[PDB]
């Protein structure tokens, strides 16, 4: 391996064996000249040295190189440690067929499915499109069929969308820590320079659209086509192999989106309506009511598989909503209407799946997954849902709630310079109080959000829960949470953590409100001690678990 | 009344309620001053090399009477413009030359100098200068070398107790960190028990460094502890007991005092007895023989008669040994007090450790700590140990080390030694013992108060001082060998070794790095980074938890918002706006001094340790108009507990809001109602940001925008100037106003512009001009736009027209959804440059050459070839076109009658050459833009290498030549002004020059001679000219000096336009990143009621969760001023007068709380308003300060005055089906960057390629059609699902199996997919690597 | 070519050069068996030619 | 780190062994 071509300058492995050479030489040749007992045994320890230098570096001594203080690697340094052979040996080895590029969304797509781009592919598949070239005559040479693909023709392209059909492909996503970091799609060919994931298997890969990288690898056998058929498969990836829930489970835009569409409203327009369930679809889209429609009578016909292997009907007049009758056309055969007559948020629809897969099976359990997704993702859209400053409110009572918890602040500071409190004393009261100030503060808070007045049957006063977007959101859980929300309207809180101790004085602001240049300073050293957590963590669980799987 | 020129064509809306007091500073000082004050002349020697040659200059012969000195050091002129640095390559220095002096004299005189050869300077290296921008042009790259946050040298009293010492026991040591040399450390022991420890080696017993010190162990007792007299004769046995000196012990039995007795048999001891026995004279009092046996001597005794060694020192009293030693030895015996509950001895217990009594036997344990054999023969030990600690030449540690060893110490006095001293050591121990007892508290690491910090000119100073000290030794040696000469002083200065130390440490060094260059903020930051690796301080981003966090003193110091999110989270920081370095290189910030509740406009500069003892108020805290508070009670902090105080406790106050924070996050809108960690990353997203085509600015800023684009040095800024001649798209020459103009230049300056240069990032940086012809310009006014600058102000990403709501899941997480609009208006379009080089590299077969003479190559190929070889200037080249035609020669043909026939034939190949040409790398293309070829000295081939050469010469005469003229067109208007009223009209001298005719009137008066100095003046000036020109030719066409092999370079450029596309990533100023999903028509993306659809969709499900409400704020904000600018722009397409729309800017400036004043109409004239309104057309700017920022109820009287919702929300259509949106969305205007993260540079896909000769694998990293890497994670995975034969193929077939790829390969073109698996060839490397070994190792059967 | 009158240098790296050995040179006075000193002094003379 | 394990490269007695193998 030359570097100015010049001269070749072999190091590290030929310059400890040319030192044991020389020095083996120079020994050999005095060693029969009746040399002096001193230069012999002298020259004899040089060569031991020598020779346990190139056996091993670090243990005796450094051997090191021309104007780098680097010592060598010599004969053991590449076979132990990270750098070694076992570790390139123990699959450390690249491979051949394999690509990367940006993930992005497909929402279009199902569960078996994936999006490909063409550029990417036909290189993947360039001996498979050689294959299908020299079998149809379209190319009587290998060097002719380099050409035509090196070209890339409309026949070409045409031969890779057909060898492309039945032939699964699996990614990978970078940090793989369970098995689910490895499924097998079916590939779709996009134009374009990314690949499209599915929204139900991100949760599966952890992946989360801003510049996650994802690896392609192409199997070739039959034998390895079948196995990613009938054991990788996304579609067979249904319940987690740690604990046995399901590991697809809608979990933001749907959850929004069924949250929406199955809400109760009071006074909404065509309240008395009365139909028969296909309907309620032709009512909402032209005119009439809205998805949000009460007392709204249609009439189910359920299906229970009451029968040993046989499911019979029945039909009912029960009331619901217009967007529940809609999404009961969505909803398959064997399962009743109570999962679905209700509010809908994220644990009702996770365990809407786990019912269909326990009672149906397979196949509806997934096409009943693909069509919850789309739903939910159509109706978020269609429901607006946007966000806003004045969405969140803030108590009027937090400023009295303030006051209160200052003016017993400042009696307990009297008492101390009383001398009756102590410093430890002064301060847990101070804390109590503070925490209890805090308690009422995101009660206040919670109240206002929750409930919200309007008007019903001409009654003028009625009090139903809020369609405020942050607390929608929260009630639904597609993201956030109450204890996120109060650091938005309520107070920040103690937010108080130098080291381990607690501040006397708490954060009485939120971020819609603004923020004081000592708060923001004290609020910092949380996050800068979770950033190091995780930052110095992911290393030493990594290595947990490859001592676990090395030792089980 | 602010008038800015350059400022005053666009306005920026300031929301600001606090007034400023300090003005922003340079920004980028800490860089250059370090730097200015390295090469700066000193008459008095403390840094600089005015320091480093005082240091160990003056040489002394082995007792040679012969000396040699220094009288000055000159810094030579540089030899080329930075500029030409960069398009050469060579490194920008300057010559380093210094006046000597030898000396030698004649013996049998003292001190009698007989000749002195002071007379030649000698050239040692030279230094790579810094240029205008606090940047080095290291081997044509640019460089940058960051500031380092180590532990200043002195004394530190850590703890280094809790669970590490693994017994449940506090420990206290003590260490001596020097600023060279070795480290002295003083740990303790869970037996109470001190050790010496030297370099973090094995420990020594306590006083053997005592005992070194020529001390005996009577001085030793006598100073460490107090000796009581115990004075007991005629076998009274009484006792001196003062009881405010020493009690608190309760009384055994036999106590008596004066009158009565002092404290009772058995009685526990109390104050008031304390009190009585103090009130009252206490004499010695008798006690129980039993207090004898448990205390110790203090001295050693010795009988009157005989000098035996009883009662030897350091021993308890036996009850026999009494009765002996009182009837022999003396009566009154020295003993100690030994008291465990505030005392404690910790010393004694270590005295009969030590294996050595004596000096002879203590010097020598040292030296078998130092090296293990080789034992000492009383001439090494002693000089080891004088010259490990006490040498002036070997520790020398440093004036900020004595500084902080005295103020630790509580020492007056700062002036000290370098060398350390007994006293000093004694005074540690002692403090030491002081602080275990407890006397005090233990010290803090993680202080700004006890960490400094270093620049790069104290750091370069130290490399030149260490290069320096080599070649002394030399000097040294050749001045004692062979002294009999009387030759130049050069008899062993060689400037190698010094130019060597000084060029590794910039060049190639942990803390010089390449700058980086997509962002004026990106360098500014990097140039005021501050990292704690490097050469000392923490070895390794490991072994570090509390270090990297943010500790209370880091307030107005380094900023906590601003670090990497990675591994070395809390080691790399950023300066804070204000702070500034002391003078021994701690952090300080300024402060306004309050006097008796006034506040005044003085500043002061606070140290970390300084700031600890006032009260310092809060910016955020309300003032009078005479400087007063408005609330009795304000908060302020103290000593790291922030409290509340009245206005009679305070003493100083901030200076502004902005002070915390950094430059990147001063630049953030809304700062306020961000979380931390969002925070955080924007900033460190924003400096990410890649230039594009056209640059907007901010609707929504924070005022430091103008103030980072100046400072950046990345504009061009007109030095006194004061109006513009001609404006080209490259060229900008301003005729400066006499006011500003001194005698002796034609009165002309002239700016050359950058035009789409590479950067660092291979991304283009290009300069426009702002200015037109007769336009007058100040000075400090901009002229031309660098990368992502718009006026003078910060401009890097586009005010998109954003919507916050789902859309059918295509911004599902982080995704976004971009209208094609956006595509096609060229937004976010970028240009990258990239550069390719070949070189000649002659051979024995004879040199290469560049002659387009290419054989076997198609016509087509070499069409787009010049004769010379390389490709046209503007030429397209895709994918593996040829760009330079180099062959290489071969060997001479054969005789053979085949190649003789082949010669005959075609003739002109021979086979002489082969096709070793410069090809562009697969997947690229664009087109060329400028090449650039050097061809050595003595080599004059040139074949096409003289246009470029003529282009440069041209671009010199037209840019030498416009002085001269001026000067000419001065003289002959001279001429022509005295030559009036002498008979001549100026008809004349306007048609032929003629030199005014020779003064043809002869009036024999002082005009004939003021003609003839004219025609004096006039030539001399041509001379010049031409002495110039002739100058500038010679330094371009000098050629340059290659490496010995080179023979010749070419260099060629290609500029590539990417635009935007999914998989690219979007980010905003708030930690907000995300992906492109789609690229959706304008048909389909909502509108509103106006018919204008939002131009990107956003997800609203990120913001109740990462709490970035300043997204929220900012939409809102860029709305209002959005419509602000609709307004205006309506107005001005109706052509309505200029009252109305004066009058309406007038009344959108003064909105607000009381903020700033500013008005028209009494400043701006009917003209200036014009150009005002059309510049703000496309939207009002705003600024709101970080922690100062506009209020909501602002923000909603803000969008009244353009008459929109003040909810913010507004009624949307889907523009697929018309429908209404219910719950009206939200939409603003957000301003978004384009990162550095492309899907062009992340795509890479594989199918067969080149593997490695070794364990024949496929390469790795796209290097060269790499292959991706399975692991061990992955094969966990296949493991867990079972796939055995998926397994086997990526272990076997797709991989080293060398006799299976070709066959899986040829199975797959036929169409069959069967495997054979074989053998991998790793397996047999490792076979042949064990074996290499004496092991033997085989496979059976 | 230093602006006329090339000067002309030997290529530093190429150049062969011996060193004696201060070891080896230093013990020949103190063997005290005259066949070692011999061999010393035999040796030195023709590593020094 | 040194440069080590250079890629292989494909002459033309190796060029034509690929193709007739397939």
């Amino acid at each position: 391996v030359p570097l100015d071509g010049g001269r070749f300058a072999t190091s590290d492995l030929n310059d400890l064996y040319r030192r044991v050479i020389n020095r083996n030489n120079r020994l050999k040749r005095l060693l029969d000249l009746a040399a002096p007992d001193i230069i012999v045994r002298n020259e004899k320890r040089m060569l031991q040295e020598a020779v346990d230098a190139l056996l091993d570096n670090g243990r005796r001594g450094r051997a090191i190189t021309g104007s780098n203080k680097r010592p060598l690697k010599s004969l053991a340094d590449m076979i132990k440690g990270k750098q070694g052979r076992f570790r390139q040996n123990l699959l450390g080895k690249r491979v051949d067929y394999s690509g990367r590029s940006v993930i992005t969304v497909g929402p279009y797509l199902r569960l078996h499915q994936c999006g490909l781009p063409k550029k990417m592919a036909l290189e993947l598949f360039k001996p498979f499109i050689y294959g299908k070239l020299e079998l149809r005559g379209l190319a009587t040479t290998i060097k002719a069929a380099k050409k035509m693909v090196e070209r890339e023709e409309a026949v070409v392209w045409d031969i890779l969308d057909e060898v492309i059909r039945e032939h699964p492909v699996l990614l990978n996503r970078a940090p793989t820590l369970h098995r689910l970091g490895i499924q097998a799609f079916e590939p779709v060919l996009i134009e374009g320079k990314a690949i499209q994931l599915h929204p139900l298997v991100c949760a599966a890969y952890n992946a989360d659209f801003d510049g996650d990288q994802m690896a392609v690898h192409v199997p070739l056998t039959l034998e390895a086509q079948l196995e990613a058929r009938a054991l990788m498969m996304s579609t067979n990836n249904i319940l987690s192999p740690a604990n046995g829930e399901p590991i697809i489970v809608p979990s933001q835009d749907v959850v929004l989106g069924l949250y929406y569409m199955t809400r109760d409203c009071v006074n909404a327009k065509g309240e008395g309506m009365v139909l028969t369930g296909p309907k309620e679809a032709e009512r909402l889209y032209r005119s009439g009511l809205a998805s949000l429609h009460a007392r709204v009578k249609v009439r189910i016909t359920e299906y229970e598989k009451d029968a040993n292997g046989e499911l019979v009907a029945k039909t009912s007049l029960k009331d619901t909503t217009v967007g529940r009758a809609i999404l009961w056309m969505i909803v398959p055969k064997g399962l009743p209407y109570s999962i679905v007559n209700q509010a809908l948020g994220k644990k009702a629809i996770s365990k809407m799946l786990n019912t269909c897969y326990r009672i149906l099976g397979l196949k509806p359990t997934v096409i009943f997954a693909d069509q919850i997704m789309y739903t939910g993702f159509a109706y978020a859209a269609r429901s607006g849902a946007s966000v806003g400053i004045d969405d969140m409110v803030i108590p009027e009572k937090k400023h009295e709630i303030i006051s209160e918890a200052e003016a017993e602040v400042a009696e307990i500071q009297e008492q101390f310079q009383s001398g009756l409190v102590t410093a430890g004393e002064r301060y847990n009261k101070v804390i109590d109080i503070w925490a209890a100030a805090n308690d009422r503060v995101s009660k206040a808070m919670m109240d206002n959000l929750q409930t919200e007045t309007v008007i019903n049957r001409d009654g003028q006063e009625e009090k139903q829960v809020s369609f405020n977007s942050i607390y929608m959101m929260a009630d639904s859980g597609a993201r956030g949470s109450a204890a996120q929300i109060r650091q938005l309207a309520g107070m920040r809180g103690l937010m108080a953590k130098p080291d381990g101790s607690i501040i006397e004085t708490p954060i009485t602001a939120n971020f819609r409100e603004g923020l004081n240049v000592l708060q923001y300073f004290i609020s910092t050293h949380g996050a800068r001690k979770g950033l190091a957590d995780t930052a110095l963590k992911t290393a030493n669980s990594g290595y947990l678990t490859r001592r676990l799987v090395d030792v089980a | 009344m602010v008038y800015s020129y350059t400022e005053k064509k666009r306005i920026r809306k300031d929301f600001g309620k606090r007034p400023q007091v300090l003005d922003v500073p340079y920004l980028l000082s800490i860089q250059l001053d370090s730097f200015q004050k390295f090469i700066e002349q000193d008459p008095e020697g403390q840094y600089g090399l005015e320091a480093a040659f005082r240091s160990v200059f003056p040489i002394q012969s082995y007792s040679g009477n012969s000396e040699l000195q220094y009288v000055s050091y000159r810094l030579g002129e540089p030899v080329f413009d930075v500029q030409e640095c960069q398009i050469r390559g060579v490194t920008y220095s300057a010559p380093l030359r210094v006046k000597l002096r030898l000396v030698i004299y004649e013996r049998e005189a003292p001190e009698g100098t007989v000749k002195d050869i002071k007379e030649q300077e000698v050239y040692m290296g030279e230094i790579p200068l810094m240029t205008d921008n606090g940047t080095f042009v290291i081997n044509g790259t640019e460089r940058v070398i960051v500031s380092q946050l180590h532990r200043s040298p002195g004394v530190f009293f850590d703890s280094d107790k809790g669970k590490t010492h693994s017994s449940g026991k506090v420990l206290y040591n003590a260490r001596i960190i020097p600023y060279r040399g070795s480290w002295l450390d003083f740990e303790f022991d869970p037996k109470d028990n001190l050790f010496v420890r030297i370099d973090r080696r094995r420990k020594l017993p306590a006083t053997i460094i005592l005992r070194a010190l020529n001390y005996t162990t009577e001085q030793i007792l006598d100073l460490f502890f107090e000796k009581v007299i115990f004075e007991i004769r005629d076998n009274k046995l009484q006792m001196e007991l003062v009881p405010e000196r020493l009690r608190g012990e309760t009384a055994s039995f036999d106590i008596e005092a004066n009158g009565k007795v002092y404290v009772e048999k058995g009685r526990r001891i109390t104050a008031r007895h304390i009190r009585q026995l103090e009130k009252d004279d206490v004499k010695l009092i008798e006690v129980p023989v039993e207090y004898i046996a448990g205390k110790v001597v203090a001295k050693d005794y010795i009988d009157e008669s005989t000098g035996e060694l009883i009662c030897a020192a350091n021993m308890e009293l036996s009850l026999d040994l009494l009765a002996k030693l009182s009837q022999s030895g003396h009566k009154r015996i020295e003993t100690l007090f030994t008291n465990d509950l505030d005392h404690g001895p910790y010393i004694s217990e270590t005295l009969r450790v030590d294996p050595t009594n004596d000096r002879l036997s203590a010097l020598v344990e040292i030296y078998r700590m130092m090296r293990p054999g080789e034992p000492p023969t009383r001439e090494a030990a002693e000089s080891l140990f004088e010259n490990l600690f006490f040498s002036e030449d070997r520790y020398d540690l440093s004036a900020v080390g004595r500084m902080k060893f005295n103020r630790s110490l509580l020492r007056e006095e700062i002036e000290g030694s370098g060398i350390l001293s007994k006293d000093d050591i004694i005074d540690v121990m002692k403090k030491l013992i002081d602080i275990r007892n407890g006397k005090g508290e233990v010290d803090d690491i993680d202080h700004l108060g006890n960490r400094r910090i270093r620049s790069v000119g104290e750091m370069a100073e130290n490399q030149f001082r260490v290069g320096l000290v080599r070649v002394e030794r030399a000097v040294k040696e050749r001045l004692s060998l062979g002294d009999l000469d009387t030759l130049m002083p050069q008899d062993m200065i060689n400037a190698k070794p010094i130019s060597a130390a000084v060029k590794e440490f910039f060049g190639s060094s942990q803390l010089s790095q390449f700058m980086d260059q997509n962002n004026p903020l990106s360098e500014i930051t990097h140039k005021r980074r501050i990292s704690a690796l490097g050469p000392g301080g923490l070895t390794r981003e490991r072994a570090g938890f509390e270090v990297r966090d943010v500790h209370p003193t880091h307030y107005g110091r380094v900023c906590p918002i601003e670090t990497p999110e990675g591994p070395n989270i809390g080691l790399i920081n950023s300066l804070s706006v204000y702070a500034q370095t002391n003078e021994y290189g701690f952090l300080e910030t300024p402060y306004r001094k309050v006097t008796d509740g006034v506040v005044t406009d003085e500043i002061h500069y606070l140290s970390a340790i300084e700031e600890g003892n006032y009260v310092i108020a809060q910016a955020n805290s309300n003032l009078d108009e005479e400087g007063h508070f408005v609330e009795d009670l304000v908060t302020c902090r103290s000593k790291g507990e922030s409290s509340l105080f009245s206005r009679d406790q305070v003493d100083y106050m901030d200076v502004s809001t902005q002070q915390v924070v950094s430059v990147g996050a001063s630049l953030i809108p809304f700062l306020e109602h961000d979380d931390a960690n969002r925070a955080l990353m924007g900033a460190n997203m924003q400096r990410q940001a890649v230039p594009t085509l056209r640059a907007d600015k901010p609707l929504v800023g924070t005022g430091m925008e103008r103030a980072v684009a100046v400072d950046s040095g990345v504009t061009a800024v007109a030095k006194r100037g004061g109006v513009v001649q001609y404006v080209d798209a490259s060229r900008i020459v301003i005729k400066v106003n006499e006011d500003e103009m001194y005698p002796g230049e034609a009165g002309i300056d002239i700016y050359n512009l950058t035009k789409y240069t590479r950067s660092n990032q291979n991304t283009c940086i290009n300069q426009m001009p702002c200015v037109s012809l007769g336009e007058p310009v100040e000075r400090g006014d901009v002229l031309a736009d660098g990368p992502s600058t718009d006026l003078g102000e910060l401009a890097l990403g586009q005010n998109m027209r954003v919507a916050f709501m789902p859309w059918n899941g295509y911004n599902f997480e982080d995704s976004i959804l971009v209208s094609e609009r956006v595509v096609q208006e060229d937004r976010f379009t970028t240009i990258h440059i990239q550069e390719l080089a070949c070189v000649s590299r002659d051979t024995k077969l004879g040199p290469e050459e560049i002659t387009a003479d290419i054989p076997n190559v198609g016509e087509a190929a070499l069409s787009k070839l010049d004769e010379s070889g390389i490709v046209y200037i503007g030429a397209e080249v895709t994918g593996g076109d040829i760009l330079v035609g180099k062959v290489t020669p071969k060997g001479e043909t054969q005789l053979t009658p085949e190649e003789k026939l082949l010669r005959a034939i075609f003739g002109e190949k021979a086979s002489d050459v082969k096709d070793s040409s410069l090809r562009v790398p697969n997947g690229v293309s664009g087109t060329v833009i400028d090449v650039q070829v050097f061809t050595r000295d003595g080599v004059e081939k040139d074949k096409r290498a003289l246009e470029i050469e003529e282009m440069q010469l041209k671009q010199a005469k037209k840019d030498l030549s416009e002085e001269l003229q001026i000067l000419e067109a001065g003289l002959f208007s001279r001429i022509r002004a005295v030559l009036v009223a002498g008979g001549v009209e100026a008809e004349k001298l306007d048609k032929l020059p003629r030199d005014r005719w020779l003064e043809l009137g002869l009036t024999d008066e002082e005009k004939q001679n003021q003609l003839e100095q004219l025609a004096e003046q006039y030539d001399e000036l041509k001379h010049e000219f031409e002495k110039k020109l002739e100058a500038k030719r010679r330094k371009i066409t000098q050629g340059d000096d290659l490496a010995p092999g080179v023979l010749k370079i070419v260099k060629v450029y290609l500029a590539v336009k990417r635009r935007i596309q999914p998989g690219d990533k979007m980010a905003g100023r708030h930690g907000n990143k995300g992906v492109i999903s789609k690229i959706n028509p304008i048909e389909d993306m909502p509108y509103d009621e106006n018919g204008t659809p939002v131009d990107i969709v956003l997800n609203p499900l990120g913001v109740p969760s990462r709490m970035n409400i300043g997204q929220i704020l900012e939409t809102h904000l860029g709305m209002a001023a959005k419509g602000i600018g609709d307004k205006i722009n309506a107005m001005l397409k109706q052509q309505q007068e200029v009252a109305k729309l004066r009058e309406f800017i007038q009344r959108a400036y003064d909105l607000g709380a009381d903020v700033r004043q500013k008005v028209d109409l009494s400043t701006f004239s009917d003209e200036e308003v014009m150009r005002l309104a059309e510049n703000l057309r496309k939207g009002m700017p705003i600024a709101t300060p970080v922690f100062d920022g506009a209020k909501e109820a602002e923000i909603k009287e803000l969008l009244k005055l353009g008459d929109l919702p003040t909810s913010g929300q507004i009624r949307l259509y889907d523009g697929r089906t018309g429908e209404q949106f219910e719950r009206p969305v939200t939409v603003g205007y957000m301003y978004m960057l384009k990162l550095n993260h492309l899907v062009d540079d992340k795509m890479h896909a594989r199918s067969t390629g080149s593997y490695s000769l070794v364990t024949q694998q496929p390469l790795g990293g796209k290097a060269q059609f790499g292959g991706q890497r399975f692991g061990e994670m992955e094969v966990w995975a296949l493991e867990a699902y079972g796939a055995a034969y998926t397994l086997q193929e990526m272990l076997t077939v797709k991989s080293d199996d060398v006799n299976g790829r070709t066959k899986m390969y040829k199975n797959i073109v036929d169409g069959n997919h069967q495997m054979e698996p074989g053998m991998p060839e790793s397996f047999n490397v490792l076979l042949k690597e064990i074996r290499s070994l004496g092991i033997n190792i085989e496979l059976e059967d | 070519k230093v602006s006329g009158r090339w000067t002309v240098e030997l290529n530093a790296d190429s150049i062969p050069r011996l060193k004696i050995n201060q070891q080896y040179a230093a013990m020949g006075n103190s063997a005290r068996n005259d066949a070692d000193g011999q061999f010393i002094r035999s040796n030195l003379q023709e590593a020094r030619w | 780190l040194p440069v080590y394990q250079g890629e292989t490269t494909q002459t033309l007695q190796d060029y034509l062994m690929w193709q007739v193998e397939l």
